[PDB]
């Protein structure tokens, strides 16, 4: 599964 | 060792509308899933036959996950302009890659997570997986924003737990495909040049995984022509190494093949 | 800005035999940005049947794609793939060799 | 920064309503919450930069959307008696800000869903003069104001002295009390007291007024009843100085 | 899903109050809000790191090494703190901009009563009729007064007033009806009050 969260740059 | 990797890509499109988001999943050297926003059907779809039968909870989760990432990446793109002083005229790239690697024992070995602007290292998750390191002077604002909001903790849980947990699941899902090793079909073909020069090629065809070794001996180091490991198109791989042979004296040169599919390393010569 | 030129490989899935059905691959790698124009040609003329992989990148951030078409080779018909990129001054054309 | 439209809203069962949000400048996300009377705030829908991000158990009869500018609207159809709540708007997601996840709220929309609009009533405000036994035993003043015979909770009681506002000694009742507790849709009630010095109100030149701002029926609402229209009205009760 | 105990806290002014927030999952960010009746929730403290304790004067919040608990302490409790305290959080592994809230903890701050001298007075109407009010002022802190026992007679809860100019505080309660079987006294009966209370004419 792909990461559930990401970075808000 | 096995690894669950993901390659996410967002590209800004001036005048063409909303930016294009594309993410691809890889269990080892096998692409198993994909996502694309360019289609009217914007869902996570199976790209391996073992994923074809999985159920709609999984496909619902991964779509909402990818959907959300695409929303953020779109904003991240307009934001990344402010940093590098850009305009609405140029099409720019935002790439995100993540993945966990298992050990020779069966449990977590290492993990990684990198972001990049216009195909250049932007922000990287530290080896320890506790904080973020800026690889560019413009990433400094994005870094001392993430580090303060404890963002690395979310990525640490996925990389150490989720990624690993699911990787075992997928490896089991397709044991008959992923864990099965296809050894390379090897043959030496001759293509002459002139009275002196001649070319001898070592063909390694139909092997999985792509990690292979092919070298010519007399240890012949001086000017060896080697091609990049190319996908065969069927799921296996192809590779070859060529050598300049002085006409007549062929047996003086030997080719060595090294792959996990072979019990013992195989050596080969041309059959005339 | 990162401007990387594409590495082009034109080959077949299995050993080429005249009158035997096969697949023609034009594998494009090491390029940046994403935008790439790849066509497959039979005797200079384009192939419309041609299909392609999913856009993906290496650890060095450079993209890689495969362009495949179901094809039956002969000794008289000659094939090659036409690749055009932003780094390319001339739309590069590379002949297919059954022995390369 | 968050601004909501309208403030107080009152309609009948079966109708539809629209509620506006003007989020903080730069904040891309918008959230909609339904804080009932004591039943804690429950999430409804969240939009992010125009598109729907997350949903949270919406009844299907509840619609919403975010525009090209980050403004939003919450649509409520077949308004049912149970939906009577304080709807709040939230704002976040400014990639300019460093505190990002931090949410910001606007002063909610007070929505009430009645069956019969003829059950809406204005407030009864009457001013009361101090007791002679108090201004000696305690040696101080107290002017008591009461609010009765009104519906619904929409009321704002205040006090004014010599033409301007006053808050010292003021004791406005916080919760409304049903005049008829053994009745449904009961006319609520409140209370307040303004304590001043013994000499301040003994001066005839001083003014002591109680005020009740009530939020009533809309202009575009039909009133088939014979009586007056129970609309939004400032109802007051003034009292002058006495020695 | 978050849970805040004890749901309600009936406290005395000047005292200190503790508030707990427990979750059924590991969290990464904790948010403490206060909501006044009618007003929108306003942010007090925000916690990002596991061990840190952060403050805003009289208010202090803790993260808790457990990652499933958070605390909120109020040093000096002026009756201004009367409000609902909502605990929010960022569940670990949740997508961007996803945060849960609790039902909140209601804090009640009782006034610091000095002189418990009670009295019932006759506040006369601005109309020459019978509709009048009986004001009960300056009573004790220990009391637990109830609402209108009978139908025509009405009684309200306690309220705190302050004479900021002459820096003196007190308490109050109002009683009103319509009948002749009415004129203060026999008004407050169900509620218990001590033997010494001033009753004028």
């Amino acid at each position: 599964v792909m990461a559930p969260r990401t970075l808000i740059l | 060792s096995h690894s669950l990797k993901y390659f996410h890509t967002s590209v800004s499109r001036p005048g063409r509308g909303e930016p294009r988001f594309i993410s691809v999943g890889y269990v080892d050297d096998t692409q198993f899933v994909r996502f694309d926003n360019d289609a009217a059907s914007p869902r996570m779809v199976p790209r391996a036959p073992w994923m074809e039968q999985e159920g709609s909870e999984y496909w619902d989760r991964e779509t909402r996950s990818a959907r959300d990432t695409a929303q953020i990446f779109r904003v991240n793109l307009r934001t990344l302009r402010g940093y590098y002083n850009q305009s609405e005229a140029g099409s720019h790239t935002l790439q995100w890659m993540h993945g966990c690697e298992l050990g020779p024992d069966r449990r977590f070995l290492r993990g990684y997570e990198q972001f990049a602007y216009d195909g250049k290292d932007y922000l990287t998750l530290n080896e320890d997986l506790r904080s973020w390191t800026a690889v560019d002077t413009a990433a400094q604002i994005s870094e001392q924003k993430s580090n303060d909001a404890s963002e690395a903790e979310h990525q640490r849980a996925y990389l150490e737990d989720t990624c690993v947990e699911w990787l075992h699941k997928y490896l089991e899902k397709g044991k008959e495909t992923l864990l099965h090793l296809e050894p390379p079909k090897t043959h030496v073909t001759h293509h002459p040049i002139s009275d002196h020069e001649a070319t001898l090629r070592c063909w390694a065809l139909g092997f999985y995984p792509a990690e292979i070794t092919l070298t010519w001996q007399q240890g012949h180091t001086q000017d060896t022509e080697l091609v990049e490991t190319r996908p065969a198109g069927d799921g296996t791989f192809q590779k070859w190494a060529a050598v300049v042979v002085p006409s007549g004296e062929e047996q003086r040169y030997t080719c060595h093949v090294q792959h996990e599919g072979l019990p013992e390393p195989v050596t080969l010569r041309w059959k005339p | 800005m990162i401007q990387r030129t594409p590495k082009i490989q034109v080959y077949s899935r299995h050993p080429a035999e005249n009158g035997k059905s096969n697949f023609l691959n034009c594998y494009v790698s090491g390029f940046h940005p994403s935008d790439i124009e790849v066509d497959l040609l039979k005797n200079g003329e384009r192939i419309e049947k041609v299909e392609h992989s999913d856009l993906s990148f290496s650890k060095d951030w450079s993209f890689y794609l495969l362009y495949y078409t179901e094809f039956t080779p002969t000794e008289k018909d000659e094939y090659a793939c036409r690749v055009n990129h932003v780094t390319l001054s001339q739309p590069k054309i590379v002949k297919w060799d059954r022995d390369m | 920064g968050v601004t909501q439209t309208p403030k107080h809203l009152i309609t009948a069962t079966g109708q539809r309503v629209t509620l506006r949000c003007s989020p903080r400048s730069g904040d891309l996300s918008v959230y909609w919450y339904q804080q009932s009377l004591d039943q804690g705030l429950q999430f409804l829908i969240q939009y992010y930069n125009g598109e729907e991000r997350a949903k949270g158990n919406i009844l299907e009869r509840f619609s919403a959307q975010q525009f090209p500018d980050l403004h939003s609207e919450l649509n409520l159809s077949s308004l049912e008696l149970g939906d009577s709540a304080l709807y709040f708007c939230a704002s976040s997601a400014n990639p300019g800000d460093s505190s990002n996840e931090k949410l910001f709220f606007g002063s909610g929309t007070q929505l009430s869903v009645l069956e019969d609009l003829n059950k809406v009533f204005p407030p009864e405000v009457a001013v009361f003069e101090p007791s002679e036994a108090e201004i000696s035993h305690t040696q101080k003043a107290t002017l008591v104001c009461l609010a009765t015979g009104f519906y619904p909770d929409h009321v704002e009681l205040s006090w004014w002295v010599n033409g301007k506002e006053v808050h010292s000694g003021v004791c406005t009742d916080p919760q409304p009390l049903k005049e008829q507790p053994a009745l449904n849709d009961s006319r609520y009630a409140l209370s307040s007291r303004l304590r001043v010095s013994a000499t301040f109100w003994q001066n005839p030149r001083n003014h002591f007024r109680c005020q009740v701002q009530f939020y009533g029926l809309s202009e575009n609402d039909e009133w088939t009843q014979d009586r007056a229209k129970p609309v939004t009205q400032i109802v007051s009760a003034e009292a002058w100085g006495r020695a | 899903q978050l849970n805040q105990s004890p749901q309600s806290m009936f406290i005395q002014e000047g005292e200190d109050v503790s508030m707990n927030c427990t979750s059924s999952s590991i969290f990464n960010t904790w948010l403490w809000y206060k909501q006044d009746p009618g007003e929108g929730p306003v942010l007090l403290i925000a916690l990002y790191k596991a061990g840190e304790l952060t403050s805003n004067g009289r208010l202090t919040a803790q993260f808790g090494i457990t990652r499933k608990d958070s605390f909120l302490n109020i040093s000096a409790s002026i009756p201004s703190d009367v409000g609902i305290y909502f605990c929010a959080g960022q569940p670990l592994g949740g997508s961007n901009y996803k945060l849960t809230f609790g039902k909140g903890t209601l804090l009640t701050v009782n006034p610091n009563i000095q002189n418990p001298d009670p009295a019932v007075y006759q506040l006369r109407d601005s109309k020459s009729s019978d509709k009048s009010v009986c004001l009960f002022t300056d009573f004790d802190s220990q009391t637990n007064v109830s609402q209108s026992k009978d139908s025509d007679v009405y009684i309200t809860d306690k309220c705190v007033l302050d004479m900021r100019s002459m820096d003196f505080k007190s308490n109050s309660a109002v009683a009103w009806s319509n009948k002749s079987d009415f004129a203060c006294a026999n008004a407050f009966n169900n509620s218990i009050i001590p033997e010494d209370t001033f009753f004028p004419s």
